[PDB]
RNA sequence: UUAUUGGAGGUAGAGCACUGUUUGGACUUCAGACAAACUCCGAAUGCCAAUUAAUUUAACUUGGGAGUCAGAACAUGGGUGAUAAGGUCCGUGUUCGAAAGGGAAACAGCCCAGACCACCAGCUAAGGUCCCAAAAUAUAUGUUAAGUGGAAAAGGAUGUGGCGUUGUGACACUGCGCCGAAAAUGUACCGGGGCUAAACAUAUUACCGAAGCUGUGGAUUGUCCUUUG
RNA sequence: CUGGGGCGGUCGCCUCCUAAAAGGUAACGGAGGCGCUCAAAGGUUCCCUCAGAAUGGUCAUUCAUAGAGUGUAA
RNA sequence: GUGACUAUAGCAAGGAGGUCACACCUGUUCCCAUGCCGAACACAGAAGUUAAGCUCCUUAGCGUCGAUGGUAGUCGAACUUACGUUCCGCUAGAGUAGAACGUU
């Protein structure tokens, strides 16, 4: 659904979910924006049912950034196995999402339909959220 | 070509050094017996105080580091080449009395 | 000789290091009271116990 | 599902060995170093190996040679 | 446009600025020629209407040595997770 | 592939400098300087 | 151990200057992101010294005699696992081990606190003060109606208070509550009775409470010689 | 050795990361290599400066602090 | 010329300044010279020229220096699981400096 082309380390330490978030804590791309109010890893292809929902809602009129990418593969072993006998094999690629940043960005629509669409995307995502426009 | 001449030098000068440091020109020769924990200047020579005025001035660096009490050295050719004017500029202090 | 200084806390279960600190103050057990005379160095070692004791 | 991993190599205790502001004896190593991390000041050696060492007995000081690069050297005491 | 804006004198610590914060004023700095860093703070509303009032890159007399000295707005910090501002940089001409 | 060669000084005493040759690249009984400290010389060494 | 100074070093954070991952524009470029094995940067601490000052009692060498090589929990920094485990493996500190006493109902590892011995003495620590059960039915101000207190999320919602911006309605923080909320012998997720204050939050007053400290007597070791006491 | 043992994998040496900015630090934790090779690829004195992007028909020019190369992994 | 300094010392641009020095420029006789070429190094030099190199000045575009204030981050407590007080104190970004000082 989304992932990275490359990456050089297919297996990785998972990242801190501890703290706020650093970066990317502002509208930029456009009007209005869902901003995030808790901490947690965001997949793929949830990211794209969140997109899914709100692309069909404004009729495919306005315009979207999805303002955040998963870098980060995580992985998981099989069914049953005993502990250890070395690190399992890649399940899912995640973004990790800290209080603050702009998990989607919306424009090309009037308050309404996008306070709608931007709600009907916030229920697909882990994370609660609010509805944040440009400064 | 002093802006390479340079280079060189500062090349030469990682593992040397009191100096007896030199400078070539198109005309003239700037010879000068130099410390180098203080800054400071031992003698001097230079070429309107090509080699017959290159042992000229040799001797005169020669002579006044014999005013000056000082005799080992330690020869910088300063990134030009040893030969011809620099290698007379060496073998006129040997020969007026010094130590290389 | 100001700086009337208390020991009014336990050092059980105080990492060790502050176990150092009050002992070089000279405080030997809990509401023993050391007088010191206040220097600039002798302040420096109430900041690392200053949970535990009690200046006057 | 084995593991091609695991093997490391044995650490080398690498760094410095004295304190700015020590007195040092006339061949004691004063840092450890793969490459040139500091390089060497006055009275100072850089072995081979790249350790660098004391010559003479004196007192240590870690100066910089302007931006980016530091040099240790060896003074003598008083 | 006129706003006043009173010293705050000492080393802030963190509960002062906690205070000042959860209060309704918002803690300034002040520069530029002839002002010499007087650090200030400044209602938490009334800097809201009256920079909303005279614009984004307006021009405003304040309270520098309880006098006017037509100051700007270089930064701002925000926490936007309370939308308050946390933070105003007026320079000073 | 490489021979573990020693070598012996031509003159006077021997076997000393063991080094190692390519025998391939070096199929040659080869000669060195080295320091005959025996006779207290430079001096020439083989095989 | 601390203060003063000098130092080495690349973690937290941050940033995109290099190696990579990436989003939107315009034709390499402007804005926006990501990193254990990325760095133009960069702490707090910890470490090394001065042969650096003030307090304190160790430090080291040489010999005699050992035991130990199954550790645990909690707090914090990580790997692995599934941001499972009273899991497992490392760093860091404490307690147990080898620790009795008070509190957490009971409860090695949580909080307070280190038992030489005796006393029908006093002050306190954690924790508390309606009765079980020693001490406030304390004082001032407010909140909460659910027995919340005294177990659990997404989500929902004219519950109730505060402050705030709006043109009687709307929203932004907000404190406390409601629903979501189903298990196996017997109430059975306050220890019980009971509680609308005996809950909550804030703020001064008291008192209770240990084998802690002090008081009096005694028994031993030590070290100063006030003054062999 | 071993998250019971057997089967599988491994066992010594090197370079990183985990590793918590001194040093040290474990797991059947995440990545690679070694068991050589050079008689010049050593010593020493001198001289020089790379990769790449364009303009042309190996060359030339310019731009270029290093993005080259350093026998051999980092 | 020749040393010392963390480019606030550099780049980039406009501007003047001549054989007194420093240059380029004359040439291969001479010592020496290119894996070919006096292009370079080096030797014999007087013309000629300020264009270039280059000393000197203007410039705050590009780099570098960089506060004050705030924030993140923690040392140590103290409640309980993410805060509250004390204390040190970031990067980034703006106020800014800055066309260098300087020994013999």
């Amino acid at each position: 659904m989304l992932l990275p082309k490359r990456v050089k380390y297919r297996r990785q330490h998972r990242p801190k979910t501890t703290g706020r978030s650093k970066g990317g804590n502002y509208v930029t791309f456009g009007e209005f924006g869902l901003q995030a109010t808790t901490t947690s890893w965001i997949t793929s292809r949830q990211i794209e049912s969140a997109r899914i929902a709100m692309t069909r809602y404004m009729k495919r009129g306005g315009k979207v950034w999805i303002k955040i990418f998963p870098h980060t593969p995580y992985t998981k072993k099989p069914l049953e196995v005993r502990m250890g006998a070395g690190k399992g094999a890649v399940e899912g690629w995640i973004a990790v999402v800290k209080p603050g940043r702009i998990l989607f960005e919306v424009a090309g629509v009037s308050e309404e339909v996008a306070r709608e669409a931007l709600r009907l995307a916030s229920h697909k995502l882990p994370v609660k959220t609010k509805f944040v426009k440009r400064e | 070509k002093n802006k390479v001449r340079l280079k060189r030098h500062a090349r030469v000068r990682t593992n040397l050094s009191p100096r007896l440091n030199v400078y070539r020109s198109n005309k003239h020769i700037y010879a000068q017996i130099i410390d180098d924990n203080k800054g400071v200047t031992l003698a001097q020579a230079s070429s309107k105080d090509k080699v017959e005025l290159a042992t000229k001035v040799g001797e005169a660096i020669a002579k006044k580091a014999a005013d000056k009490g000082i005799k080992e050295i330690v020869f910088d050719r300063g990134g030009y080449l040893y030969h011809g004017r620099v290698k007379a500029l060496a073998e006129a202090a040997r020969e007026s009395g010094l130590e290389f | 000789a100001k700086l009337q200084i208390t020991l009014t806390r336990s050092v059980i279960g105080r990492p060790e290091t502050q176990r150092k600190t009050v002992e070089a103050l000279g405080l030997k057990k809990t509401n023993s009271s050391v007088v010191v005379e206040d220097n600039p160095a002798i302040r420096g070692q109430i900041n690392k116990v200053k949970h535990l004791v009690t200046v006057e | 599902s084995s593991t091609k991993n695991g093997r490391d190599s044995e650490s080398k205790r690498l760094g410095a060995k004295r304190a700015d502001g020590q007195f040092v004896t006339g061949g004691s190593i004063l840092y450890r170093q793969r490459g040139t991390k500091i390089y060497p000041g006055e009275n100072v050696g850089r072995g081979g190996d790249d350790t660098l060492f004391a010559k003479i007995d004196g007192v240590v000081k870690f100066e910089r040679k302007g931006r980016d690069k530091k040099q240790v050297s060896v003074y003598a005491v008083a | 446009a006129s706003l006043k804006s009173i010293i705050r004198q000492g080393k802030q610590t963190r509960s002062d600025l906690k205070q000042l914060r959860k209060s309704g004023k918002v803690p300034a700095v002040v520069y530029g020629y002839g002002t010499k860093n007087v650090s200030v703070k400044v209602d938490e509303v009334e800097f809201i209407k009256v920079i909303r009032e005279v614009g984004r890159n307006g021009v405003i007399e304040l309270g520098v040595g309880s006098k006017t000295i037509k100051v700007m707005v270089a930064d701002y910090q925000f926490d936007p997770l309370k939308n308050q501002i946390t933070h105003i940089d007026f320079l000073a001409i | 592939m490489r021979v573990n060669v020693t070598l012996a000084c031509t003159e006077c005493g021997d076997r000393n400098y063991i080094t190692t040759k390519n025998k391939r690249n070096n199929p040659e009984r080869v000669e060195m300087k080295k320091f005959c400290s025996r006779e207290n010389k430079q001096t020439l060494h083989r095989e």
